RNA sequence: ACGCAGUUUUAUCCGGUAAAGCGAAUGAUUAGAGGUCUUGGGGCCGAAACGAUCUCAACCUAUUCUCAAACUUUAAAUGGGUAAGAAGCCCGGCUCGCUGGCGUGGAGCCGGGGUGGAAUGCGAGUGCCUAGUGGGCCACUUUUGGUAAGCAGAACUGGC
RNA sequence: CCGUGGAGCAGAAGGGCAAAAGCUCGCUUGAUCUUGAUUUUCAGUACGAAUACAGACCGUGAAAGCGGGGCCUCACGAUC
RNA sequence: GUUUCCGUAGUGUAGUGGUUAUCACGUUCGCCUAACACGCGAAAGGUCCCCGGUUCGAAACCGGGCGGAAACACCA
RNA sequence: GUCUACGGCCAUACCACCCUGAACGCGCCCGAUCUCGUCUGAUCUCGGAAGCUAAGCAGGGUCGGGCCUGGUUAGUACUUGGAUGGGAGACCGCCUGGGAAUACCGGGUGCUGUAGGCU
């Protein structure tokens, strides 16, 4: 009662029946898996961007719109 | 005609290979202390014999290296024992020569009855100014062909200084 | 039944080739690995601390994370089902750049220069890379000598 | 001793006597030259050699019987020291045997499938020279008849060729007599040393 | 007849390295000194390279790029007679002096002279350079020993102490400066200051004047050829450090050109080489024709 | 317009198989020549003598014969990854508790300017639920064991 | 004196290693505590093994840095 | 054929927990005896089956052969 | 036209032997009282500077060995795809494409960055 052990015949055809897919869609790549010291850089930079960006960027936009 | 290329005594090696370890080896170290005025250094295995009863990592030999005027003095005592008569096969091809003596009281040692008669190897190498290049840590360079000391240079040095006889037989 | 351990087929692949053993050169380290750098993977035998795997040798990936003395690369690996983007941490000794993106940036710079010249002088440029065209009706020359007559040789053992 | 009909054209990778085989017995042939072994180069001008045509395996016992037949015809035709025969072929491939009946089915099936070493054969490519005999100019037909007697004893079809070269060297017989005298070739035993011009000048000064 | 010395040894001889065959590097320590960690991506790693050669010490600060090494500042020992130290160019005082000159010249190049004064009064203490808030930060450099064995008393540590008292924030320990006792773990700052000022070789000149005037005239010759006495040495280095700290600007030399050039022998051509071979062939054939007959 | 491809081109890297080689490393293996330190078998000059002579032994040098799935300097064909844009370039500015000579570096954020950026073909992406299947075979080619098999076991593709 | 790996690196082999990963010497337990990520087998589950980080306390070194077991490839174990 | 085990002076053996040539019988010489057996004291006698690898060192650790000793070879 | 310090490419730059070296520099050298570690100031450290290019080192040379590159080997050995091609097989031939290596021969043998000094 000996049977066939292992083969890869009729496997690539089954793979190409459904069109082997690249993941093909990652805009704004996933941020997990990055250095926690760099995360302590970037998150504090983002929340102080939320805090203190208003008046200088507003006057700079007014200045470049007046000069443009 | 010869700018500072002088065949000088680089060092002098002293060796006693005692067939056992312990009392006779310590007295051989005492003999080398009586010659040099300083302590010897011991030797060990990379062989195990089993023909006369020594093992691996035992103190088989004592040896020392003497440099300078003390080396010249002990060389004078050795050539005085052999009476300045070497043999032609004593000189190596690299410019070095050894002869060895027995009966170490011939060097000018008061014979203690407790020590005994130990023979002592004398091995001389010849040096020139500029042989520290192959020994310094920073730029280990080669010596050269025209500067290295050879068989004929060593035997003509021994003919020139100390008034030696070659004994070509 | 092949006893699929780590590096079971790497007798030649993780070996320094010939007359190139010894210490690693320092220009392998002194490189600029920023984010988005499309870099190749080529394993080393001297440094054992950062071998990626035997499957990722010769592949090409994108840098997502950089650390003290290694780098993180996302690599499309093909498995039985479908290809997958996988996040690997490889040391710096195993990584070199890829010059295909550099050649593409050179072509982008040349296309921007030709478009600037086009907007300046009103000259059409044909900035698309057309492939190898068919040979035009060119004109040969046979002056001085007759064409040399070739004949096949007899068979000699 | 199994017939040579079951050990024929190459169907396996070469499996030589090495660290991993360790079990092959001694080959049938032990020597490889039979004629004047100390023959100089200018002594015997020509050579005839035996070219295979089929990608086959020649056995060491076949090489033994063929070199004995060729040696016997040479010593009956031109006597001792009138020829120099060299078997170019050296056997290294070790064939295997999976023996049984050691009239019963109750000892071994195909359980242990790998076999024990039987003997040594030699993988022969198409065009590879089997044997080469160097002789005088007057012994042209005797080399032909000796290799013809070996032709009936080797299996498969193979041809004979009288070489353009001067004996066992790789240089032409037309160029040999005009070129060993002027500059280049110097005899060194049965072989010939070819000197280039890219030597130290002490070799040229030792010459001439 | 005996040995199989060199047949394919040349064909399979993996050469080590140019600088290693010259014997000037090791690279097992250079791979850890030079290479900056990759979380900075551009930040250079500054290394004070102190090389002691016979008659001259060389103190540099360098970082690395892929094309080579970039040296920002460099101070030498032969430029010390411009500051006052005429003779004694390789003493521990010249090591400390060259380190101080190197630090002052780097900070003059960077413009950080009025801030970060360092250690003006030379005491031989553990003066670590602290950074000041609201001001540009301190210079972070690291040592280079090279191939010298760093036992207590090596004057690469004297150049280190010169750079530290000049104001280079270099991390260091006090257990390899000279004067540090080995059995007792305490440090002897008075002995270290004495060894900086060079009063030990002043005491040795006193020892030679009181023991052997023949040796005192055999060695230490150029000292008494111009002038050296120990009180003027103790004032001499004290004025030399002040001269460095008041004028480190490194005036240069013009060096236009001297348009006269033949020293080295150029190569000979292929035709000249082949015709040398042909002249050797013809001369040997002429000798074999002539001397065998005559 | 975006996007996609069992495809090609343009570049860019990766391999160590076929081949070839071993007067190149490792391992085998044939024969001749030249040289002389060496100990060992012979007779010869002869009270003995590295006082001297010939040959065999072995060693070295330069050659030469034949190979290697678990050898290799070299190294194919075939093949694998990546890029061929508006999610990309360039400019100006804010934040950072990361880093630090430096408004130094690096990331994030904001605003502005230009889409005609290899060939051919195609309209794409995505979510849920689930049957059957889980005994295979044959053929060109590459191959393992066996003498061979309509034998047993692998790889690409096609078919039952 | 020659000596490019012909030795050694605990063991079966492969890779790799020369001011070295080899031999010797001096101090030390980073073979410590803790949360995530990733690779390997793979269904992209687990165990085992490994990698790059991060946060404490440390060892060594003059410092650079190196070290959270063995130069790498194995040397090991779920529920109750 | 498969699985275990062994090979050592002329003979049967001990001995590895690596680095000896061990015991007993036998042979030769000499003694005691008138002379033999018996007894005594020495000596010789070993390729530790042959050929290779591990190490400072092998018979010992391992491998390929050589020659033996046990057990199994059943249902159709 | 060069050297020194740090280097990048890692033999076009290693090995053997022979010539040349004016000036800075590199070195050999000159001694152990302090720092220092050894049987030995031989190695490593400490303040030198009486000689020297003998050596390292830097150039050049060898019908030099090796290394790199180019012809030859050779459109050969191999090889994607195809045939109701040949042959009993062994294998071989053809269409479409890709295409290697040893012998043999010829040529070269360092190029450079930063900082500094000599003619
Ligand atoms: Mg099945
Ligand atoms: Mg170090
Ligand atoms: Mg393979
Ligand atoms: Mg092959
Ligand atoms: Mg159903
Ligand atoms: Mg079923
Ligand atoms: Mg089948
Ligand atoms: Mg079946
Ligand atoms: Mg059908
Ligand atoms: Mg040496
Ligand atoms: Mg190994
Ligand atoms: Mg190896
Ligand atoms: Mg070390
Ligand atoms: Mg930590
Ligand atoms: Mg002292
Ligand atoms: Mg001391
Ligand atoms: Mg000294
Ligand atoms: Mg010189
Ligand atoms: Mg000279
Ligand atoms: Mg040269
Ligand atoms: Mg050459
Ligand atoms: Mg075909």
């Amino acid at each position: 009662a000996k049977s066939k052990n292992h083969t890869t015949h009729n496997q690539s055809r089954k793979w190409h029946r459904n069109g082997i897919k690249k993941p093909r869609s990652q805009r704004y790549e996933s941020l997990k898996g990055v250095d926690p010291k760099f995360l302590r850089n970037m998150r504090f930079a983002k929340k102080h961007n939320k805090k203190g960006l208003k008046k200088m960027q507003a006057n700079n936009a007014k200045a470049m719109s007046a000069r443009a | 005609e010869n700018p500072m290329r002088e065949l000088r005594i680089r060092k002098l090696c002293l060796n006693i290979c005692v067939g056992e370890s312990g009392d006779r080896l310590t007295r051989a170290a005492k003999v080398l202390e009586q010659l040099t005025g300083q302590t010897p250094v011991f030797s060990k295995a990379r062989y195990t014999v089993r023909s006369f009863g020594i093992r691996r990592n035992e103190k088989i030999a004592v040896h020392c290296t003497v440099r300078g005027a003390k080396a010249e003095e002990i060389l004078e005592k050795g050539l005085k024992v052999r009476e300045y008569e070497l043999r032609k096969n004593n000189f190596s091809d690299t410019g070095n020569f050894g002869f060895g003596i027995q009966e170490h009281i011939d060097l000018g040692i008061k014979y203690d009855p407790s020590i005994g008669i130990y023979g002592l190897d004398f091995y001389v190498v010849l040096g020139r100014p500029g042989f520290s290049i192959a020994d310094k840590k920073r730029r280990t360079g080669c010596i050269g062909a025209k500067h290295r000391i050879s068989k004929e240079e060593a035997m003509r040095w021994f003919q020139q200084k100390y008034d030696g006889i070659i004994l070509p037989g | 039944t092949n006893t699929k351990g780590k590096r079971r087929g790497t007798r030649y692949m993780f070996s320094r080739p010939f007359r190139k053993h010894g210490v690693v050169p320092l220009a392998t380290y002194m490189r600029i690995y920023k984010k988005g750098d499309i870099v190749d993977i080529k394993g080393m035998g001297t440094v054992q601390k950062g071998m990626p795997h035997k499957c990722y040798h010769g592949k090409t990936g994108r840098v997502y994370n950089v650390t003290q003395h290694a780098v993180g690369i996302v690599v499309n690996k093909q498995v039985k089902g479908k290809i997958l983007a996988k996040r690997i941490n490889v040391r710096i000794e195993h990584i070199k750049h890829s010059k295909s993106r550099d050649s593409f940036l050179k072509r982008v710079k040349e296309n921007d220069q030709k478009k600037k010249e086009a907007k300046e002088k009103g000259t059409w440029v044909q900035l698309k890379r057309q492939p190898a065209p068919p040979r035009e009706a060119h004109f040969v020359r046979t002056n001085g000598k007759e064409p040399e007559l070739l004949e096949p040789i007899p068979y000699e053992f | 001793r199994r017939p040579a009909r079951c050990y024929r054209y190459c169907k396996n990778k070469p499996y030589p006597k090495s660290r991993f085989c360790r079990g092959v017995p001694d080959a049938k042939i032990r020597i490889f030259d039979l004629g004047r072994k100390k023959a100089k180069v200018d002594e015997f001008p020509l050579c005839g050699h035996m070219v295979s045509d089929e990608y086959e395996q020649l056995s060491s016992e076949a090489l033994e019987a063929a070199r004995i037949c060729a040696n016997k015809y040479m010593v009956k035709s031109c006597g001792k020291d009138g020829f120099h025969i060299r078997v170019r072929l050296h056997p290294f491939h070790v064939i295997r045997i999976n023996k049984m009946l050691s009239a019963d089915r109750l000892q071994t099936g195909m359980r242990g499938a790998f076999g024990k070493p039987q003997g040594t054969v030699a993988r022969v490519h198409i065009g590879q020279v089997i044997m080469s005999i160097r002789t005088k100019l007057q012994n042209k037909e005797h080399v032909i008849e000796a290799l013809r007697r070996a032709k009936f004893k080797f299996p498969g079809r193979q041809k004979i060729h009288i070489s353009k070269k001067w004996g066992f060297t790789k240089f032409n017989a037309d160029e040999f007599e005009d070129m060993v005298a002027e500059k280049r070739l110097i005899p060194d035993g049965c072989g010939v040393k070819y000197i280039p011009n890219r030597g130290p000048l002490d070799k040229w000064r030792a010459l001439h | 007849v005996k040995v199989v010395k060199n047949k394919a040894y040349f064909k399979r001889y993996q050469v080590k390295f140019r600088r290693r065959r010259e014997g000037k590097t090791d690279y097992y320590a250079r791979k850890r000194l030079v290479i900056q960690d990759k979380n900075k991506y551009n930040t250079p790693k500054y290394r004070m390279i102190v090389r002691v050669t016979n008659r001259d010490i060389i103190c540099q600060i360098a970082y690395a790029r892929i094309e080579g090494d970039m040296i920002v500042c460099a101070a030498y020992a032969h430029e010390l007679p411009k500051y006052g130290v005429k003779v004694g160019l390789t003493n521990y005082a010249a090591a400390y002096c060259t380190g101080l000159l190197l630090a002052r010249r780097l900070l003059n190049r960077f413009g950080m002279d009025k801030i970060y004064e360092g250690q003006v009064e030379v005491t031989g203490d553990e003066y670590n350079v602290e950074s000041i808030d609201g001001q540009p930060g301190a210079f972070t450099c690291y040592l280079d020993a090279g191939l010298a064995r760093t036992t207590t008393g090596n004057k690469v540590f004297g150049a280190l102490k010169g750079a530290v008292d000049g104001g280079l924030s270099i991390p260091h320990s006090t257990k390899r400066f000279p004067g540090y006792d080995s059995e007792s773990k305490e440090f002897n700052a008075e002995v270290h200051r004495k060894h900086i000022m060079g009063q030990n070789v002043a005491d040795y000149m006193r020892y030679l004047m009181e023991e052997d005037e023949d040796a005192y005239k055999k060695q230490f010759s150029q000292y008494i050829k111009n002038s050296v006495t120990p009180d003027m040495m103790e004032e001499m280095y004290k004025k030399a450090h002040a001269a460095i700290r008041e004028n480190p600007v490194y005036e240069k030399k013009p060096k236009k050109e001297v348009k006269k050039k033949r020293w080295n022998r150029p190569k000979m051509s292929l035709a000249q080489k082949k015709d040398r071979v042909a002249q050797k062939k013809a001369s040997f054939l002429r000798a074999q024709e002539r001397a065998a007959e005559s």
